[PDB]
């Protein structure tokens, strides 16, 4: 029977792939820890072997019929293995597409404004200089260089990707991206492709009032910052958001301080005074995860992984990552110093690790999160729990008494909203525009006009000077020019709060949800572990059912999280005007 | 009245040191069996060596075996994964117990497994140890298969070449010093005590005393206990004199 043929084939593959993947991951880790010569050729050889093996296995698996298999897990593994990808196109077209991607990445990497590069001077210049003219000049120069240089390349990329995706029985490349949130074969849990185009605009219409009030409050604060520069009814400029693309508004925290009398909670000096050796941070995070009820760390974790920078003589990457090399090897690569940010990043990375240890029993092809969003929410909720005053008081670094005055809560919630709720409209607008461009409903002649009118409508941001058709603003962003999906952040931002509310309710915590704690609640740990262990063997709808009891994403917990801030904003904005007008322009 | 103990006179130390401290252990798929007879067996240091990750004795208590006799002992030894040691026990299934080594239900021995991550594992992978993955039928208890014919899964005969739907059965273990506990090498030794109607050979270590006649006394001959009057001639054969003695209930 073909069923047993597929089972035997997967049985052989699992072992072969496990071995080759361990070799490749070990070589990559040895390069990242030791970036010297003779470590690059090894990485390239290992990656080439792994890619050739994957392609040959795909060709071999292409022979077996797919619809015949019916075990719903062997079928999943075979379907995951059968992905032609770029092999459908001719060799010359594939080479040209690879060249286009490489040259776009190179152009993005190498950009000069005059000398002045992107990192780190330009971002730091925009962060704190707070001068209208020079910030406008830098923004306009960067746009008029990058967008000018990548227009025809982007058009050719669009058409090539669209035809390639149409070659694989999909509708468009946007549909190929949307196909990640696909489940079939399980009645009562099916999720169609087109349902993701909904549940995003529909859910965004629920969160409109909070974003509107936050936008009005930030507008008023900017009016305070720049008196005779912004109309009371006009929209915000693009170069006053405090960031290059306006993806995050956190840089505007200094201007939009709710109450400057009460400072924020900072315990860095507490860790400095007690001389935390940068190893006890990980011990404390491990103790937290044990108190929740999750398994202890592997013995080899404490010896194989690196936490302190190797030194001045040897240079290594300090980008924090959590490596799962397979065969029972889990490591963490992160340069740690004494700071609250390092504490929260350590908690997030150990959350990643504890997720990885949960589904190690699954076969090789099913060792991933249920969808592309479940892996970051689990990491973020640990930081959310460990940032509360309760857990900070549990350890001795924070003073046992404190003040817990409401101003502190308002300030913390405002600062958190400037980052969490100020990025949903931008991500939604960008993804919607890219979907409509790939679908072809938006012709070539109306790219920039559509982009800027959508910016005026949804995000409420107006460009400083008009741009002709030759400009290309979306291509300036990192993810756009590097061929990455950008819808993951929007869904993660909601799954995070869904999980937090479910865990807090299961822990019978009373009071506001923004000051909830999960430590010393073994029932919450068990409920979370019952979903972590699942892996990718179940539809993400049923996996979501095991935590919150719902089969779809919802924005209500997110609105309840900012409830004190919502009331304070209502009271503060009852006088000032609410809304934006697209007619007004800076020029 | 009195108690007499009689065991055969053997002064040959049992060669457990050669099997346990062997330089190289055989692969799991093709293991090596060592036969042991005519020795005095000291199961004390074996149990309390304080360096064994698992010492499970089936059939008989692990401590009483210091004063019992069997016909002979079979010792098997090999190397497996840390997580597969569980399958070396009666009534277990998997990919080891099906195709490599299946113990029978009436097992009357011991299983001793200890970690060997220092010797077998090396940087880059130690591909010397192999295990059998595919086989047409499950193994019968205590059976060895060494053939390496290409296992056929599809209908078309591949004629002994590695064609489509045909697979090389033996797959190589990989070992590295940085693996996890569930993937590091473990050396396993299985002791089977087999006894027949033939006189016992492996015994000890226990002292012996002189034989008595009449004078109803408790006794244990060759590990079997009794009470009564021994008369020269239900009955036992002397393990050092070869004379039949009759037992009468006093
Ligand atoms: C990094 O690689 C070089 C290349 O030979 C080697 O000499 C050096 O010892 C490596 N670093 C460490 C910390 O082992
Ligand atoms: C195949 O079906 C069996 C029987 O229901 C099930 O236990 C197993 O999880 C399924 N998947 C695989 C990969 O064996
Ligand atoms: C890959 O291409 C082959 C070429 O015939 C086709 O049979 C197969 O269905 C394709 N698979 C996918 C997943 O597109
Ligand atoms: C905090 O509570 C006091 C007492 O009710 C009140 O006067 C003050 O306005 C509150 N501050 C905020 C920011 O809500
Ligand atoms: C949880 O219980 C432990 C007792 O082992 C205690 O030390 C710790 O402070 C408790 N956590 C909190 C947040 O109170
Ligand atoms: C094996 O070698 C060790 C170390 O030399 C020794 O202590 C032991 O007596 C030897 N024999 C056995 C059966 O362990
Ligand atoms: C051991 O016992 C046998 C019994 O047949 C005897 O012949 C032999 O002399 C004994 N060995 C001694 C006493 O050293
Ligand atoms: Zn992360």
């Amino acid at each position: 029977t073909i069923e047993e043929q597929a089972k035997t084939f997967l049985d052989k593959f699992n072992h072969e792939a496990e071995d080759l993947f361990y070799q490749s991951s070990l070589a990559s880790w040895n390069y990242n820890t030791n970036i010297t010569e003779e470590n690059v050729q090894n990485m390239n050889n290992a990656g080439d072997k792994w890619s050739a093996f994957l392609k040959e296995q795909s060709t071999l698996a292409q022979m077996y019929p797919l619809q015949e298999i019916q075990n719903l897990t062997v079928k999943l593994q075979l379907q995951a293995l059968q992905q032609n990808g770029s092999s459908v196109l001719s060799e010359d077209k594939s080479k040209r597409l690879n060249t286009i991607l490489n040259t776009m990445s190179t152009i993005y990497s190498t950009g000069k404004v005059c000398c002045l590069l992107l990192e780190p001077g330009l971002n730091e210049i925009m962060a704190n200089s707070l001068d209208y003219n020079e910030r406008l000049w830098a923004w306009e120069s960067w746009r008029s260089e990058v967008g000018k240089q990548l227009r025809p390349l982007y058009e050719e990329y669009v058409v090539l990707k669209n035809e390639m995706a149409r070659a694989n029985h999909y509708e468009d490349y946007g549909d190929y991206w949307r196909g990640d949130y696909e489940v079939n074969g399980v009645d009562g849990y099916d999720y169609s492709r087109g349902q993701l185009i909904e549940d995003v605009e529909h859910t965004f219409e629920e969160i409109k009032p909070l974003y509107e009030h936050l936008h009005a409050y930030v507008r008023a604060k900017l009016m305070n910052a720049y008196p005779s520069y912004i109309s009371p009814i006009g929209c915000l400029p693009a170069h006053l958001l405090g960031d290059m693309w306006g993806r995050f508004w956190t840089n505007l925290y200094s201007l939009t301080v709710p109450f400057g009398q009460k400072p924020n909670i900072d315990v860095t000096d507490a860790m400095v005074d007690q001389a935390w050796d940068a190893q006890r941070i990980f011990k404390e995070a491990e103790k937290f995860f044990v108190s929740v009820g999750l398994p202890n760390m592997t013995q080899g974790f404490w010896e194989n992984s690196m936490l302190t920078d190797p030194g001045n003589v040897q240079k290594a990457v300090c980008h924090p990552t959590a490596w799962d090399l397979g065969k029972g090897d889990f490591r963490i690569l992160m340069c740690t110093k004494v700071t609250m940010d390092d504490f929260l990043t350590a908690h997030h990375e150990m959350g990643h690790i504890q997720y990885d240890m949960a589904y190690a029993a699954q076969p090789f092809l099913l060792r991933n999160g249920a969808n592309e969003g479940f892996h970051e929410a689990v990491g973020e909720i640990m930081s959310l729990s460990a940032a509360t005053p309760k857990h900070l008081k549990s350890i001795g670094l924070l003073s046992p008494d404190f003040q817990e005055d409401n101003e502190t809560e308002i300030n913390f919630l405002l600062k958190q909203a400037l980052t969490i709720v100020g990025t949903l409209p931008f991500t939604y607008m960008l993804e919607k525009w890219r979907w409509m461009v790939f679908k072809g409903e938006i012709p070539k002649d109306q790219w920039m006009k559509k982009w800027w009118e959508m910016k005026r409508e949804i995000v409420g941001v107006v460009e400083p000077v008009p741009h002709d058709e030759t400009y290309c603003d979306p291509a300036s962003l990192f993810h756009v020019s590097n061929d990455y999906s950008f819808i993951r952040y929007y869904t993660r931002t909601l799954y995070q709060f869904q999980f937090q509310e479910a865990l807090c309710q299961a822990a019978k915590h009373e009071g506001p949800l923004h000051k909830c704690d999960i430590s010393n609640s073994t029932e919450a740990g068990q409920k979370l572990f019952n979903m972590l262990r699942l892996g990718k063997s179940e539809p993400w709808t049923l996996a979501l059912e095991n935590v919150v009891g719902a089969k779809n994403m919802n924005v209500r917990p997110l609105l309840n999280y900012f409830e004190p801030l919502f009331t304070w904003l209502k009271d503060q904005n009852k006088n000032s005007f609410v809304g934006w007008s697209t007619d007004w322009s800076p020029y | 009245t009195e108690s007499i103990v009689r065991f055969p006179n053997i002064t040959n130390l049992c060669p457990f040191g050669e099997v346990f401290n062997a330089t190289r252990f055989a692969s799991v798929y093709a293991w090596n069996r060592k036969r042991i007879s005519n020795c005095v067996a000291d199961y004390s240091v074996l149990y309390n060596s304080a360096s064994f990750s698992t010492f499970k004795c089936y059939g008989v208590s692990p401590t009483k075996l210091n004063d019992l006799c069997f016909t002979n002992v079979y010792a098997d030894s090999f190397v497996i994964r840390g997580d597969e040691v569980r399958q070396i026990a009666p009534g277990q299934t998997g990919n080891i117990a099906d195709y490599n080594y299946k113990l029978p239900d009436d097992f009357t021995g011991c299983v001793i497994a200890w970690n060997s991550n220092n010797l077998d594992s090396k940087v880059g992978g130690n591909y010397n140890y192999l295990y059998r993955l595919f086989r047409k039928s499950n193994l019968k208890p205590f059976e060895r298969d060494i053939s390496t014919e290409i296992y056929q899964a599809g209908s078309t005969p591949c004629n002994g070449v590695k064609g489509f739907n045909c697979y090389f059965p033996l797959q190589s273990y990989g070992f590295q010093p940085t693996y996890g506990v569930g993937y590091q090498p473990y050396r396993v030794v299985v002791l089977s005590f087999e006894l027949l109607h033939a006189p016992a050979t492996v015994c000890g270590p226990k002292k012996s005393t002189n034989l008595v006649k009449n004078k109803c006394v408790n006794f244990n001959f060759n590990g079997l206990t009794g009470t009564g009057v021994l008369t020269e001639s239900d009955a036992v054969r002397d393990p050092q004199t070869l004379e039949i003695l009759d037992i009468t209930p006093c």
